[PDB]
């Protein structure tokens, strides 16, 4: 494919193991952990949108991490 | 050893198809290339397409897509070359050469055939 | 115009939950349950006497 | 961009004659130029497996290299056994296929 | 592998178009949606998810949106 | 042991925000930017007469 949409969560697993797990366990995360530390900019902006968004500790730190999670992932 | 015995030379009418066989024993045939390159006479010769025997398309010179076609079998080791149409142009003696993946090695054609003739007259 | 290169490496990145087989000849597809209701109906020790 | 590389003459004492191959940016300033040559009305062979490495041709006299957008090829003690037509084949990559020479009628003396 | 990450937002701004413009201004949000158009169930997650923590309206609809960009994308 | 192909479509597709230079001979940087001054004290009209 793009390589953008994994074959990932079919539910249609085995015993035996996967085409790649050792690796896309953790190809997503490590490319979102490159990104934060490379462009700290974001995360200004985003604590900002968190803190004054109506905020209950449960929902800013919510918003907080989908907000910091999903630009990055979708860029 | 590796050769290519590229059947026998035959020569027909234009207006129908003509076929060119062409197998190569003694190695793993699914890896390397066979490139199925032309010659005339006095003439200098031009490549036309490969075809990977293992999942391979054609993928003919620009001046040749849609005036030859390329099969092939695994279980045989052997390549199929057939020309959909004889106008008068085509005389000329059809070769195969092995060729390499290697992007330094598309033109890496290091063993050839005997070279099957062929030409067409009334 | 170009044509954009080559999306093999792509594609094995893609089917990163896919199992695998083999593929000689016919496929042997690997990686499957089956059940099986066993019976025991005519089995005997040897050696009981 | 098509190469194209002229026919010529030589004689049979040794002598460095240079078969020049002149091509493109895209043709064979990149990638690995192959030199074949031919005895003529049979199968040719292959001459030059690599830039500048033979695989079983007349050794030590049989060399040559490429610079920017031209190849090259250098022969040494030519005898008349070399009666051959030389050609050089470069693979083009924007138009997705090896791209092969007119040829050169080297005829030695 | 490097597929992921392009850097779009890089910021080096030129005045010609870029290598693919046409298709990457969409590819994300293409495979958003054909994301969404083979599964279904996620949605209705969502919208439990939102409507039993947003306190209010926008609150709701908020965490809804993320909910529906991030978890595609992690795919 | 496996290869995982070749990533030529994959760079391709990366490289999405990039710009393009032609480079032929040595490199030829199209898409470019630069500010300049232009001092215009020595231009005749060069119709007077
Ligand atoms: C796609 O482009 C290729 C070239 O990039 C076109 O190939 C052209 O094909 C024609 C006929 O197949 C060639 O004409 C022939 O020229 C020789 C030259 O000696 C002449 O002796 C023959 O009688 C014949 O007229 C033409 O030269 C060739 N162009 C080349 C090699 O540059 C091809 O037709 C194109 N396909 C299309 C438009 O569908």
């Amino acid at each position: 494919s793009v390589a953008l949409a994994p074959h990932v969560g079919m539910g249609l697993d085995t015993r035996t193991q996967t085409w790649m797990s050792a690796e896309g366990a953790w190809r997503q995360v490590e490319k979102v952990e490159t990104w934060a530390l490379r462009h700290p900019g974001f995360t200004i902006l985003a604590l900002f949108l968190a803190h004054y968004i109506g905020t209950s500790l449960t929902q800013k730190v919510v918003i907080f991490i989908l907000l910091m999670l999903v630009t990055p992932s979708m860029t | 050893q590796v050769q290519l015995v590229q059947s026998g030379a035959e020569v027909k009418k234009p207006g129908a198809p003509v076929k060119v066989s062409c197998e190569a024993s003694g190695y793993t045939f699914t890896d390397y290339f066979i490139h199925w390159v032309r010659q005339a006479p006095g003439q200098g010769l031009e490549w036309m397409g490969w075809i990977n025997p293992i999942s391979g398309g054609t993928n003919y010179h620009p001046r040749f897509h849609g005036g030859v076609t390329m099969t092939r079998d695994t279980s045989m080791k052997v390549a199929y070359m057939e020309l959909k149409r004889l106008t008068s142009d085509d005389t000329a003696v059809y070769f195969c050469a092995r060729g390499r993946d290697f992007r330094g090695g598309y033109s890496q054609l290091d063993y050839w055939g005997q070279g099957t003739l062929v030409t067409v007259s009334s | 115009v170009v044509v954009l290169g080559s999306q093999e490496g792509a594609m094995h990145t893609a089917l990163t939950g896919a199992t695998e087989i083999q593929n000689s000849g016919g496929t042997s597809i690997f990686a499957g349950h089956l059940k099986c209701r066993l019976k025991m109906d005519k089995l005997e020790l040897k050696g009981m006497s | 961009s098509v190469l194209t590389q002229p026919p010529s003459a030589s004689g049979t004492p040794g002598q460095r004659v240079t078969i020049s191959c002149s091509g493109g940016s895209s043709n064979i300033a990149i990638n690995t130029v192959n030199w074949y040559q031919q005895v003529p009305g049979t199968a040719p062979k292959l001459l030059m497996y690599s830039n500048n490495q033979r695989p079983s041709g007349v050794p030590d006299r049989f060399s040559g290299s490429k610079s920017g957008t031209s190849a090259s090829l250098a022969i040494s003690g030519l005898q008349s056994e070399d009666e051959a037509d030389y050609y050089c084949a470069t693979w083009d990559d924007s138009l997705k296929d090896v791209l092969f020479g007119g040829g050169t009628k080297l005829t030695v003396l």
